[PDB]
This record gives C-alpha cells, sequence and structure tokens, in this order.
RNA sequence: AGGACCGAACCGACUAAUGUCGAAAAAUUAGCGGAUGACUUGUGGCUGGGGGUGAAAGGCCAAUCAAACCGGGAGAUAGCU
RNA sequence: GCUCGCCGGAAGACCAAGGGUUCCUGUCCAACGUUAAUCGGGGCAGGGUGAGUCGACCCCUAAGGCGAGGCCGAAAGGCG
RNA sequence: ACACAGGUGGUCAGGUAGAGAAUACCAAGGCGCUUGAGAGAACUCGGGUGAAGGAACUAGGCAAAAUGGUGCCGUAACUUC
RNA sequence: AAUUCCUUGUCGGGUAAGUUCCGACCUGCACGAAUGGCGUAAUGAUGGCCAGGCUGUCUCCACCCGAGACUCAGUGAAAU
RNA sequence: GCUCAACGGAUAAAAGGUACUCCGGGGAUAACAGGCUGAUACCGCCCAAGAGUUCAUAUCGACGGCGGUGUUUGGCACCUCGAUGUCGGCUCAUCACAUCCUGGGGCUGAAGUAGGUCCCAAGGGUAUGGCUGUUCGCCAUUUAAAGUGGUACGCGAGCUGGGUUUAGAACGUCGUGAGACAGUUCGGUCCCUAUCUGCCGUGGGCGCUGGAGAACUGAGGGGGGCUGCUCCUAGUACGAGAGGACCGGAGUGGACGCAUCACUGGUGUUCGGGUUGUCAUGCCAAUGGCACUGCCCGGUAGCUAAAUGCGGAAGAGAUAAGUGCUGAAAGCAUCUAAGCACGAAACUUGCCCCGAGAUGAGUUCUCCCUGACCCUUUAAGGGUCCUGAAGGAACGUUGAAGACGACGACGUUGAUAGGCCGGGUGUGUAAGCGCAGCGAUGCGUUGAGCUAACCGGUACUAAUGAACCGUGAGGCUUAACCU
C-alpha cells in the first residue's frame, strides 16, 4: 500500500514517464525557467539536480553519461561549460520551486521552476 | 512441503521406483508433510524383481524435500528432489535395508534409528 | 437498482448540506508590490516576498 | 434412505420428485422404487421388491 | 495434377473474456476453419407474399418472417381487461 | 519553432461509386463540437472547377427490358 | 439517427533482416485518435512474475502455460498400399 | 448400444477408490439387413476416456506495471 | 318416419397435433416457496408376557394406547400468472439441540483397559479425493469427530449453467400421419451505475449552559472459547495370564486467529548487467529509442507468505445433571421442607479491542479571558467603537497516515521533504587508454564503474513575518459557610 515507497507515477507508463523528464530536463537547462504543474515540477528536481551534480566533475566518461541521459549535444554544450562552472560552490539544491497559481484550462496547480543562479 | 498428489522418488532398495502421496497423515485436514513426517502412499512405479509391486498402499517416511528443513540457527538444508523411505503400514518398520542418499538430522527420533544407521551421510 | 419512491426536496437539500464551497481567508499583500496575492503563491506581476523573481 | 430427483420442463419449471432407497446391510442389496408418486406406497413397493429380492437370494442358496 | 498440406490478403465464425442504458440494435481482443476451388468479390439484370428462394433451418425476402411492408375494407369482432 | 512517441501492403498518396461547395481566403464566437476555443467539415461574405488526346456522351453488342405487325387473354394485361 | 473502436471496389506499395504483401524497426508521407490535472484504497478490466506440488480445480485440463524454424538422422500398429 | 426400463446388471483391465471409458456374456422392456446391416484406412474448430509434457486452474494466494475507480476544474444523462 | 351420441335437441351433414407458436384473461385454476392440517414421516412416553443362563427393569420388547415437532410425501387452493423467474456446486454464512466429538455424571452382567444405555450441556470445532449434473449414495484414506435440521429444500440486483425446461438432430417404442413418451443422447445469450433499510469503515455540524489542550474512570458491546500424541506419576491400583487406570505435571504437533520482516524465499516494468533484430547520433566506438520490461539473468526498500514469535488459559463467584451433610413433617428412613458444602468447554467475570452522543452527556490536571456608551419589549437583549487572548484552523514541506476528510511530525526559535557528502546494499572488472592476438577477443589499469525507496550528518532549495476564526469572568433557585 505504498508504504515507504517513492516516485510519483503521474498517470503515465514508465517508458513515457522517463522520456517525459528527459525532454523536460533538456528544456529546463535551455531557458533556465519553465512553467509546469506543481506535481510534475516536484519530481523534476530528482532528475535535473543529479545531472548538475554530474556537471561539477568534468571528464570524458561523465560527458558520455551526460549524453546517455538527456540524449542531446546542445545540453552537454550548456553543461560542463555554464552550469557546472558557476555551480561549483553550491552544495546541492540548484533548483527553486515557485507556485504561480492555477491553469485556466483544467484548473491545475501551475508552478515556476527555475535555476537558483539565473543571474540575469 | 509434500502435499497430496505428490510424486516422490524412493531412497531404499525395496524395489519401488516412484510413489505418490495420497494422504498426508497427522492432524485433521493437514496440508503438508515435512521431512520427519509419515505419509500414506501408493506405488506408481517399481522394478520387476521386487518385494513390492505397483498398486500397493503403505506408509512411508519422508527423508529429502526440495523445500528442506531449518536449523535452530536459522540455516536451511535445500535438497534436490523428493525422497522417502517405505515402511510397514501396520508396524511402521522400514522395508528395505540400503538407503541411496543422505538424510537430515531431524530423523533422530529413536523411532527410526535403523534409517540413520543405514544412512550413508548425516 | 433504482429508487422505489421519489426522494423529496427535503432529502435533496440535506444531501447538498456538505456541498457548500469554502472561503479562502488566506489573502496577503506583498511587501514591495502590495498586491493581494495568495499565501505561498507569487503575485500576478511575478513578485514574492518582495522580489520580482519572474521579471514578467 | 430418502433422496430427491429432478423432473421435466417446457419453459422454466422445476419439479422435484422423491425416490425411496432401501439398503440391507446383511446382504448389501439396494432396492429403489420410483413407480408411485406417494412416499409411503413407494417405500412399500420398494419393500415389495426388497422382500422379493431377498426371496430370490433364498432360492439361489437353496 | 490435386473440392492436397502449412500459412497472409480475402471469406467465414469454433472457444474464452470484455461489452449488455455497449464504441457497436451481435462488435472488439487473443487464439482458430477454408485459403486453385462445391472459392470469393465488384457492376448490371431475373424470380415476389401464401408466392419467391432454399447443400432444407421453416432459414432469408431492406435491422421487421409458422408467413414482409403500405393503404383500404375497418370505428372488423372481443361473453375478456 | 525545438525535442518525444505511433502507423508505415497502413492511421500513406491517387481514381470509380456516392454525397453536393463540406475546397481556398477574410472575418465573427451565442447556437453545433460530448470540455475551453482568438480553432474547425460551425454562421456570414467573396472567390475557385478552363480538355480534339482523361472519363461520360458517341459507334457496336451480352444477360435482360421494351417491343409495329402477330398469337393469346373477362378488362387490365402476357409472350414475342 | 451521432464528428460512432463497424462496413466500402480498383491502382502504386520502398530500405535492413526475413521464404514472404507475415513480422520487427524505419523512408516518402501522415497522425498523437477533441476533455484534462492529481491520487496510487477496496474492487473490475488488460498484462508480467512466482517458492514447493503439479489437475488435487472443475460438468470437462475451459482458460492459461507449453510445443513451435532450417538441415540431417530416424519413424510402429494398421492400410484402400 | 446415440437403442437396455429394471440397472451403477455380472465378470476382465485401468485407479488407493471408476454411475463415464475399453473388451465379454446375452436375461434384446422395445437391434436388425437400402426406415440399409456389420466393419473400415484417411479426414474432422466433432462426442466420451486415459498417459506424458506443461503450467497459478487449484492447495493458497502474494507482489508489481497500465486503464477505471477516489479527489479537483468544465459539461452533463438514463431506467424508475 | 329419419333424428336428435351430450336425451330443452347450437340443422338431423363434422377426428387429432403444437416445446415455431401467437392474442385476449386468471392465483376465479395447477408446478417452486410460504399458510392452515398433521393422515404419513420423525421423536418421546404407557402397560406388557416373552426372548434373555436364574431374574424383562440388563436393555429390547411383540399385541395395543396417548401426545409433541411442522425437518418427508401428501390434503385444501388462502397469497403472487399487468412475473415470487432456477436443481446442484462455489463463496459467505447464522440459529435451535433431539450431541458427532471434547467436558460433567447414574447403572452395569464395565474385573482391568475399554464399551453399551440414559441424564446435563451449544463454548468452540464439525475432512481430502475417485464415480455421477448431483442432493443422496458407494468406495479409498484419514480424524479427537468427519452430527441432525431450520434459515423461499439459506444465498443466482454475488458467480457458474453441468442437470432440467426454447428453437436444430439422432435412436428405441407408440401413432396411418402430424407428433408424443415411467424414455437417453450430442449442441444450446444468466440483464441492472444502489434512492431507502441493513451492514463494514470514515468524516462534517451541533450539543455537553464559559472557552480550550490532554490523560482516564467506566455503563454497555464485540472478539477470543478446538484438540491429538509422547514421557513422567507408575509400566502403580485392578488383574488368572494378556493387558494396563483416575488425578496432577512437563514437552511437542495439527487446524485457526493476531502481529511482524530479524531469518529462508516470492515480487520488486523507478537499480546493475547480458543479448537478438533494427533505427538514429556522419562512420567505428560509446550510448539512447522501439519490439509484452523485446527476451532474459540477478536485486535494495517496501508489501507478503510457504518464513518467525504469540495466544487459546489458570483462577474466581453462582449453577446444571449428580454426590452430599444434618434433619423433621412421618419418634424410623430420607439431600430439603428452614439451613449448609462441592459440582461442566455451559452463565457472569478473568484475557484483548471499542467505548461518556452512557443527552443519565462523568472525573482529574493545566492554561486563558475581570473595557466604555447608548436604546432599554428594562432582557440570560441587541447594535457601535475599542479590544480579540488560550487554542484551533487556514496555507506550506510531508508521513512506515491515508479512497476524500480525518490522524501524526515540522514550519528558519528548522532536519519536514528534496538535493548534496560519506557509508551501506545490489550489480559484477565501466568508459578511455596501453599491451598481446590474423581475428573474434582477451589481459592490465580495477572488486572498478554505476547504484531508486536504506542509515548517519549538512540548511544549498522550498517550508515568510503576519493575517482569519475564537472573546471581555460565565443564568435562576435553595442550602451550607464568612461579614
Amino acid at each position: 500500500m505504498r508504504h515507504r515507497k517513492s516516485g510519483r507515477q503521474l498517470n503515465r507508463n514508465s517508458s513515457h514517464r522517463q522520456a517525459m523528464f528527459r525532454n523536460m530536463a533538456g528544456s529546463l537547462v535551455r531557458h533556465e525557467i519553465i512553467k509546469t504543474t506543481l506535481p510534475k515540477a516536484k519530481e523534476l528536481r530528482r532528475v535535473v539536480e543529479p545531472l548538475i551534480t554530474l556537471a561539477k566533475t568534468d571528464s570524458v566518461a561523465n560527458r558520455r553519461l551526460a549524453f546517455a541521459r538527456t540524449r542531446d549535444n546542445e545540453i552537454v554544450a550548456k553543461l560542463f561549460n555554464e552550469l557546472g562552472p558557476r555551480f561549483a560552490s553550491r552544495a546541492g539544491g540548484y533548483t527553486r520551486i515557485l507556485k504561480c497559481g492555477f491553469r485556466a484550462g483544467d484548473n491545475a496547480p501551475m508552478a515556476y521552476i527555475e535555476l537558483v543562479d539565473r543571474s540575469e | 512441503m509434500i502435499q497430496e498428489q505428490t510424486m516422490l522418488n524412493v531412497a531404499d532398495n525395496s524395489g519401488a521406483r516412484r510413489v505418490m502421496c495420497i494422504k498426508v497423515l497427522g492432524g485433521s485436514h493437514r496440508r503438508y508433510a515435512g521431512v520427519g513426517d509419515i505419509i500414506k502412499i501408493t506405488i506408481k512405479e517399481a522394478i520387476p524383481r521386487g518385494k513390492v509391486k505397483k498398486g500397493d498402499v503403505l506408509k512411508a517416511v519422508v527423508v529429502r524435500t526440495k523445500k528442506g528443513v531449518r536449523r535452530p540457527d536459522g540455516s536451511v538444508i535445500r535438497f534436490d528432489g523428493n525422497a522417502c523411505v517405505l515402511l510397514n503400514n501396520n508396524s511402521e518398520q522400514p522395508i528395505g535395508t540400503r538407503i541411496f542418499g543422505p538424510v537430515t538430522r531431524e530423523l533422530r527420533s529413536e523411532k527410526f534409528m535403523k534409517i540413520i544407521s543405514l544412512a550413508p551421510e548425516v | 437498482a433504482v429508487q422505489q419512491n421519489k426522494p423529496t426536496r427535503s432529502k435533496r437539500g440535506m444531501r447538498r448540506s456538505h456541498d457548500a464551497l469554502t472561503a479562502v481567508t488566506s489573502l496577503s499583500v506583498d511587501k514591495t508590490s502590495g498586491e493581494k496575492h495568495l499565501r505561498h503563491h507569487i503575485t500576478a506581476d511575478g513578485y514574492y516576498r518582495g522580489r520580482k523573481v519572474i521579471a514578467k | 434412505d430418502v433422496y430427491r430427483t429432478s423432473g421435466a420442463g417446457g419453459q422454466h419449471v422445476n419439479r422435484t420428485e422423491s425416490a425411496v432407497r432401501i439398503t440391507h446391510i446383511p446382504t448389501g442389496i439396494v432396492t429403489q422404487c420410483q413407480n408411485d408418486r406417494s412416499q409411503h406406497k413407494n417405500k412399500d413397493q420398494a419393500m415389495k421388491q426388497m422382500k422379493a429380492k431377498l426371496y430370490e437370494l433364498e432360492m439361489q442358496k437353496k
């Protein structure tokens, strides 16, 4: 009965769910801020942050894993050269969660997830 | 873990080959039979020149189970295949003399001292 | 399965007794903006606790 | 022994009919009689065959 | 060569489940039968109500068949409701 | 616009049948769409269909229909 | 009757593996099926796995499971050969 | 017997146990020779019965992945 | 005079089938169930010779008699034919004892052990399969025992549809034929989202006469209530030998219930790896997508069982059948009539859970609130402004909590959740590179690399300060205590 379990299903099968956050993670590091549903955002943190943790330690193998996941060269271009460098001191918690309001379509709790830095 | 309709291999030179559990003795509506339990079985397969033939109903004591038994330390003894030793339904005494395999320490209940003494291992 | 008799308007009203919506009472003005926004929610202009974090 | 049996139909009916079954332990013979439609008389006609069957066992041992 | 075999398209409809105010006024899903023949299918014709057609069930004849639909006898008759 | 997923002897691209402007463009959002709609096969207005070689029409026939005279049948009408 | 999981004749129908128009992944091209967002109870439907035993279930091995391809070896009773 | 009421008839086999099954007897209620009789290889989405393989059908159920179910926002029935 | 078969004669000319059926009606009239009755069935008593070794009271008990039960088959049509729409099985049950076991006793022709019959007792338990459509029954193997019935022959708006009852077909028999049957034999749609009552859970409101946060008493209610074997006592008592107790104690199993993942396993489509076909990143390499997770092999946390612990009481009071004591009515006898003592898994408690809505609304502990005006039906009044505490709620991070609520933790006065660090655990020698080899590939670097829910720490992120609800000493009467 979900005792001590973890990870939200989000009404999607594993394949779709995994591909979902993979696509979302890439779009996150591209604009540094995206508007999505609260539940979805709370689970996005468990994906992007581990990647940023892998960006702090540059190498050849990590870049392959950074490509293994997210499957995009544009992302690895932004990573290891922008984030990793400017997030060396930050000990975890690279993402901020801000609750915007409610979607006017289906009345879903919309939230603005952005990178803690976002200097501009 | 030997219930009804369970085929078992013989671990004695009684002439039998394969038997089948038709009723696990013990309590009322007892499900399984451990290693140290008695079960009424029938002979579904035997050898030509034997002291017992196919179609006989007699008691038999289990000796080897795939489920195995546990020890007071929590360790188990998993076997490979199910084996049993034939007895005399009325006297409960073993029929054959030779035992073709190892047994468990649990049979040391004095009621089956012959089985332990005739066992090659354990 | 269906109703054996027609439920009166009385039973109908009593059933909707716990269907009345609740209020909000969680209003709060921003420190800098002062706009009445929801508690724990950012303002319309993108403000929060005195910071236009959205710049929208 | 008294036990029931089903019947025929045509649409949805359910007609249960009783049958008598006498058992003689000393001989193991079992005689049933569904000839009549009255428990008592069926038992009697069963006893008719029961006594008759027992009478035949006498002639064979004779 | 084969009313031969295995097996798609195509035709059909044995089993099970779902469905039963269904997505659907007999379908879907997963397995099945035939699959060069007594095969299947498109287009246009012919046979019609106590007659048509029928590898014959009394089955089909525009979702309606031990007797189609429409109009008229006809506001039939009704010891019954 | 950038990614993700699905079909791919089809959920693709063309004709006949059959519907009948549903095609394109501008514009509007009450009604219609099983939700919202600045969107649409929705309302309104304008516009689009160009053939000696494609098809029909045309010439020639099949099953079969009609059928001058003719035969038959109360009449209708039937066969030819 | 509907913007309905149905029905509707003919033509073209590629690359890799493959006997194949099966099938799996893709091309050209076309769509994500016109309500969604959370939750992750019982229970229902569609599926996966399972200790030991192996039909003991039941009207019945229904359903599931299992077997499954090519080459070669080998193959009984019976027979209309 | 797809036919046998009495009847699960009586013996053989098959199972630990077999009202069904496979041979036999003949006491054929009420088989019978184109209302065809007795057999018969092959064939059969055919009826009945065993054996092996095989498995959650079952002893005995447990867990997990999806679509509903439950909550929220929009729309919004039906039998009775 | 024919002729009126049915003889007030429908004219004096007139046989059947339908389960393909159809229409109009009936519980006026049948089948299932219910109702009344209780012939029959079942059960229990009364007298009784005899059978029986002597003796019926050790039972049985012929020949006859009197009643109860409403479990059988029937009798009567009271209820329903503008529907009460099924036999059996599965699941789930619940009640009555005329008890199958276990328990407490009387008698014996029960020596012993072990049985037979009768009395008391419903607490709890009251099998697994082969054949059949099965109720039933037969057989096999158990067990302490495998009880008898009621409950629409319990339960089909819970399932199945095997039997039997729709339409197809075949065989025997009967009929001239349609078709039929004390017949049997293949194939044959089980519809419905729960308004009310009820039941299993869970909340909102208000009330408890001041408000609030906790801890309990405890009426009352429910759950739980089975039992075998082995040894000991003692191989004693009894006994001719063979056999072989009561009582009390210890140990160990079967079924059942509760709880729990530490152990052995299952699962673990969020972890690691292998590998087939194919597509893409320009190619190799390395990876990702897809094909049930593509197919597979292992696996953490959880959940879970086949796994691991625990329970059933003992005891107490009052009784049943029964054994009694004393003892008169009746100078004796006698358990009873006064009085007194033992006496069952049964009754009330003892064990566990719920529980003050027990409106009869309890008790205890703690905390907080003691401002001016008016109108005044002069009221437990209402309104304005000033005050609004204790605490709660809202919102937020979430939970081994959870359908939604509710409940628990925390809210920077910080470890609630996520991230991060370390380690654990699982998986098995990554990538890149160097060397060897014709190559596939291997070796070294390396038990490395990668690690979801696990554990110990860290405020980097998000839990904002405040606002909102909630108030201003709590009526009357009487009595007891201080002025």
